C-alpha cells in the first residue's frame, strides 16, 4: 500500500 | 476444499495513480485480501487484476 492517503468518497 | 470467498462491491470509480493501485469502476465486484496498516487502503481483485484501492470506495455485497 501507497504512503499517502487515497482520495476522500466523491 | 476451500470455500468461495465472500465479495464486496465498489461504490465510486477510482482511477489507479500507480504504484500497485488499482483502477475500479462502481459496480464491479472484488475479492478483498486485507487492508494496510491504517486501514485506509484496502487490497482487492477484480476481473482486471489485483491491488490497492480506498477501503471506503468498496462494501460487502450479498
Amino acid at each position: 500500500a501507497p504512503t499517502y492517503p487515497p482520495p476522500l468518497p466523491p | 476444499m476451500e470455500n468461495d470467498p465472500n465479495l464486496f462491491v465498489a461504490l465510486y470509480d477510482f482511477v489507479a495513480s500507480g504504484d500497485n493501485t488499482l483502477s475500479i469502476t462502481k459496480g464491479e465486484k472484488l475479492r478483498v485480501l486485507g487492508y494496510n496498516h491504517n486501514g485506509e487502503w484496502c487490497e482487492a481483485q477484480t476481473k482486471n487484476g489485483q491491488g490497492w484501492v480506498p477501503s471506503n470506495y468498496i462494501t460487502p455485497v450479498n
